[PDB]
């Protein structure tokens, strides 16, 4: 008897450390992982990240992930970073997984670079009124 | 520096790191990167994409939903390495082999009946644009760096259209003479029409710096009977002198991110920005900044400026892996900035240079404008219009006019050195057709918001 | 909270192919205001401030920041491909909707009051509510069809029973040949009913979230107004005694409701809402009804004859809707007013002169007029250059129409950039372009 | 085509025109 | 706030040429 838990986090940095800052910060979180509940550090689109965890007890999982992004928040704050919590720990169903996979694939398709070899442009009308 | 890319070309040494080369003709540049950029013009009825692909291949890319800006200029470019065939008795174009950049610097001849090993001439990049007025507007203000130009003069049309007259007007403004006019559609055009078009070409090239330019016909619509260009791309090889060592400055023309969803923490990469380096030599591991930075209208209304900086980690050109880049061509850099700012060409029109190379950042300026067309109205006092600078379009607010002079404020921050060029276009009909251009005379600096914690 | 309106403008809405035009249908500006912003006006008037509008990115680039309504429009770019069904379009936007829906078309020009439909919906808490009209007998001058053309359409049958409220049967004769058939058991409960033929639908439907929830799982359903409503009206009695999931996902499965007080209490139900027995109105399996009006103007533009009728028959509603917008426009360089029809509209950037009597019609922007010109009960449209010796008697015009001299025409229908010589006639509108 | 240092325009025109049409 | 809004496009707060967000928060 298991269960899936999901959370949503926003992290960014605009100092001099750069991405090497956040890359250093995020790998702190899975460094704080417990022995039996594993946490996956996944990205769907920057500056957003998704936390997913399989567990058997709700309270311990939610508490450990909570202290997880708490230490991430303090660490990124030490680097003049940003930290936002959007979607709280919550029990997850199969339909949630299917819809997140669908939107994941959709956004991946949108982000892809499309060919622009076309020699014709619509440029005789570019007004904004 | 150090640059191999593929075993076809040898590897440079990151040991000496000396600017003493100072030559467009170096062994590991004419084969490595296209330092000589050439433009192609001709407007309509020719389809220059086909003739450009005939030597290089498919070019230009887009994003559909560019997002954020949606105003970045759709300028396309490609690379090609010209390497003439070596033959003791070559009935030209039998001394031609030029193709893409895959072939090594000195390729072993495999032509029937002869052998040997033929060298190259000079790596060349080609630049084009699928729009008529935008291309001249963009290279008017020093955004498209080039040393020569080509014309397709379509043969499947009537006597040279006013598009040609616009093109000669622009090049006359540019004070450049290394322009090769290339007749088109010789396959469909018969002998009499070819003679008529030739006579029209001679009768219309007079009075311009392009007079006397080599004219040669190419059947580009069928992409067949391409021998003449196959020989005169080697024969017509004017010297593009170039100066290299100075200070590193760059203009970003586009930006994007290579990361994909589902990527783990250990495989996260920074955003990438590709543009054209104007002058100076860029180094891997060097220090680079962007002067305008993040703009943020505070409670006062002043921007935030903040010329953010991060060390450059990776540089490349096309598909190869190059370090210690040199001016010429178009180059991308994988800086260490967070991709959340570098995604989907978020900010275009920036600058890139070493520490301490921050120019003036004026927002109120004065210009010297020139009219071009015949009769035209003078500059309008207290008017709203659009201004184009570097690779950047915005809506300015002209304040005062001293007859043939103008003082104007900008609604957005702008990083520029005094004395550069500027383009002005008026909102008319359902678009903004270009009206004119000028050179900036002097500029009152914006509030010095360059600050750090 | 109460509702979440949706405007459907995915290419054709219902069927664009019935007519041919060079402009996307929502972009079409009949009456000098683009057609899609007529329903938006009533949506604002009733008191809505949120519109989830689904449309192609082409139209989103096309309307070019014309008008700024006080709503909260949330435009979503539908995939271009070829075409998607209405049910598929509703499927694609599922995560956003939370409350009940008020699906609406993008071609409804109407003067009705939305009071009755929502009144019935709140009163009898059913799962559907439609606004429908007695079929308007359309008699008018022919739309340039040479006066000789007829078509055959299905004679749909709609069985409202007694009081003009409850709808029990709906079908069409396209699949039928000679005579209809019924289940029969219904007559033992409602011995007297009646039938209506040749009516007018609206695509103005009020639904409930159970309907879309059931729709999402089922994949065979592709159109909302074509099969879904007939299925609902059939299941109203079909196997009703059998039932009243895991087998075609029965529609009856997704109906769970009760009366519990939590942040939204209720009064004692003994004598609150028509309380006479122990329990009268708390359980409902499926109920379908309509509100049938009898007069006014509630049309939708889906053909060319409807195009002419709506163009010519809504000059007076605009004055009532916006009393501070005169039919004339000061932006136009009007030369004379004494020879101008009062019951006519004119837009900005227009030039007129002697004998420029635009009579009971409409005119767009950039129009240029000279002597001996009338637009009598017609529609001239954008960038039109006309000189002396011109006349029309009612047709459609579009961009870059040109008339040089002495061209007196009757019912001149013309396309983009079609040059016309002197002394030409177009008694048949045909196409030309 | 006979020489290598520079070439006559119309000579190359005639050569290419003959090559493309007949052979 | 008035009859002036006309969204017509995304208003994403992360635009570096028009930054309307938490920009650079700290302790």
């Amino acid at each position: 008897q298991a269960v899936k838990i999901r959370a949503d986090i926003e992290v960014a940095c605009y100092g001099y450390e750069g991405i090497d800052a956040v890359k250093e910060a995020l790998r702190a979180g899975l460094n704080c992982s417990t022995e039996n509940m594993p946490i996956k550090i996944n990205l769907i689109a920057p500056p957003r990240y998704v936390m997913t965890t399989t567990t058997l007890e709700r309270t311990e999982g939610l508490s450990v992930l909570s202290q997880a992004m708490a230490v991430i928040k303090e660490k990124i704050e030490e680097k003049r970073g940003v930290f936002n919590v959007q979607m709280e720990p919550k029990v997850v169903t199969d339909t949630d997984e299917t819809e997140l996979a669908r939107q994941m694939e959709r956004l991946e398709r949108e982000n892809a670079e499309v060919d622009g070899d076309d020699d014709a442009e619509e440029m005789e009308a570019k007004a904004e009124d | 520096g150090v640059t191999l890319g593929q075993p076809h070309l040898s590897r440079q040494d990151l040991t000496t790191l000396d600017v003493t080369k100072l030559t467009p003709l170096s062994h590991e540049v004419i084969s490595r990167q296209a330092t000589i950029n050439i433009g192609t013009i001709g407007h309509v009825a020719h389809g220059k994409s086909t003739v450009v692909k005939a030597i290089s291949g498919v070019h230009t890319v887009r994003f559909k939903n560019e997002l954020e800006r949606n105003i970045t200029i759709k300028l396309g470019y490609a690379n090609a390495k010209i390497y003439k065939l070596d033959d003791p008795s070559c009935p030209r174009p039998e001394c031609y082999r030029s193709c893409g950049s895959s072939t090594p610097d000195e390729f072993p001849t495999d032509i029937p009946g002869t052998k040997g090993n033929f060298k190259l001439v000079r790596h060349v990049s080609f630049v084009d644009c699928p729009g008529h007025d935008i291309l001249m507007a963009t290279m008017l203000n020093g955004a498209a760096v080039m040393d020569a130009a080509l014309l397709l003069i379509a043969g499947n049309e009537s006597c040279p259209q006013p598009q040609t007259s616009e093109h000669l007007a622009a090049i006359e403004i540019m004070k450049l003479k290394h322009i090769l006019i290339l007749q088109n559609k010789i396959d469909l055009v018969k002998e009499s029409q070819a003679k008529e078009q030739y006579e029209q070409i001679l009768a219309f090239v007079q009075g311009t710096v392009a007079e006397g330019a080599p004219i040669i016909p190419i059947s580009a619509q069928l992409k067949y009977n391409i021998e003449v260009v196959c020989e005169y791309i080697v024969k017509k090889i004017p010297v593009p002198p170039r100066d290299f060592t100075s200070e590193p400055r760059l203009i970003v023309i586009r930006s994007f991110d290579v990361n994909k969803p589902g990527c783990e923490v250990d495989d996260l990469k920074g955003g990438v920005a590709g543009g054209s380096i104007l002058k100076g030599v860029l180094k891997v591991g060097q220090e680079i900044e962007v002067r305008p930075g993040i703009v943020s209208k505070d409670s006062e209304g002043k921007l935030m400026c903040k010329p953010i900086f991060s060390k450059i980690v990776s540089l490349f050109a096309e598909h190869n892996d190059l370090q210690y880049a040199a001016p010429g061509g178009l180059i991308g850099v994988g800086t260490k900035i967070d991709p959340t700012l570098c995604r989907a060409d978020r900010m275009v029109g920036q600058v890139l240079g070493a520490v301490g190379a921050l120019p003036e950042i004026f927002t109120e300026l004065e210009i010297s404008y020139f009219l071009l067309r015949a009769k035209v109205q003078k500059l309008s006092k207290n008017e709203v219009l659009m201004v184009n600078i570097g690779s950047l379009s915005t809506g300015g607010r002209v304040s005062a006019v001293k007859a043939d002079l103008g003082k104007i404020v900008l609604t957005n921050p702008v990083c520029t050195e005094v004395g550069e060029k500027i383009a002005l276009s008026r909102r008319v009909e359902k678009h903004w057709r270009l009206i004119g251009w000028g050179q900036i005379r002097r500029g009152v600096t914006i509030k010095p918001t360059v600050d750090d914690d | 909270m109460e509702f979440q309106a949706v405007v459907m403008a995915v290419g054709g809405g219902s069927r664009m192919t019935d007519l041919t035009s060079s402009i996307p249908k929502p972009l079409l500006p009949v009456g000098n205001k683009p057609l899609i912003w007529y329903p938006l006006n009533l949506l604002e008037r009733v008191g809505f401030e949120e519109v989830i509008v689904v449309t192609t990115r082409d139209v989103q680039k096309a309307l070019c920041a014309e008008f700024k309504m006080k709503m909260k429009p949330d435009i979503v770019c539908i995939p271009d491909d070829a075409d998607m069904g209405t049910a598929d379009s509703l499927r694609y936007i599922y995560p956003k909707l939370k409350t009940d829906v008020l699906v609406l078309s993008c071609d409804l020009i109407t003067d009705v009051a939305l009071h009755e439909v929502v009144d019935l919906f709140r009163a009898y808490d059913a799962s559907l509510a439609m606004l429908m009209r007695k079929g308007q007998d359309s008699i008018e001058p022919v739309p340039g069809q040479k006066g000789k053309k007829k078509a055959v359409e299905q004679r749909d049958f709609i069985g409202v029973d007694s009081t003009g409220k409850r709808l029990l049967f709906m079908a069409n004769e396209a699949d039928l040949d000679e005579e209809l058939v019924i289940k029969g058991s219904i007559l033992q409960k409602h011995p007297r009913i009646r039938f209506h033929t040749g009516l007018v639908d609206a695509h103005l439907y009020c639904l409930k979230k159970y309907i879309v929830d059931f729709l999402m799982e089922n994949g065979s359903i592709t159109s909302i107004r074509s099969e879904l409503i007939p299925y609902l009206v059939r299941k109203q009695f079909s196997s009703a005694s059998s039932q009243q999931e895991l087998k075609s996902l029965d529609i009856y499965s997704f109906i769970k409701e009760a009366n519990t007080l939590n942040l939204a209490p209720y009064d004692a139900c003994w004598n609150a809402c028509r309380g006479d027995r122990w329990e009268d109105l708390s359980r409902s399996q499926v109920r379908c009804y309509v509100h049938i009006m009898k007069e006014g103007l509630c049309s939708r533009v889906s053909t060319l004859g409807l195009y002419m009728e709506a163009n010519r028959q809504v000059p007076k509603l605009l004055s009532a809707l916006c009393p501070e917008e005169p039919p004339v426009h000061s932006s136009a360089q009007i030369v004379s007013k004494h020879l101008v029809g009062v019951d006519s509209l004119i837009g900005p950037e227009t030039q007129i002169g002697e004998k420029s009597s635009i009579k009971r019609s409409v005119i767009g922007s950039s129009c240029l007029i000279k002597d001996r010109v009338t637009i009598t009960n017609c529609l001239l449209m954008n960038s039109v250059t006309v000189e002396e010796g011109s006349n029309i008697q009612g047709s459609v015009i579009c961009n870059n129409a040109v008339i040089e001299k002495g061209a007196d025409i009757k019912d001149c229908l013309i396309g983009s950039g079609q040059r016309i010589e002197a002394k030409a006639k177009r008694v048949n509108e045909v196409i030309v372009g | 085509a006979g020489s290598e240092r520079d070439y006559t325009y119309e000579e190359l025109l005639n050569r290419v025109f003959n090559i493309m049409r007949e052979k | 706030g008035l009859h002036l809004w006309n969204s017509f496009c995304s208003v994403d707060p992360y635009n570096p040429q028009n930054f309307t967000a938490t920009i650079q928060t700290a302790a």
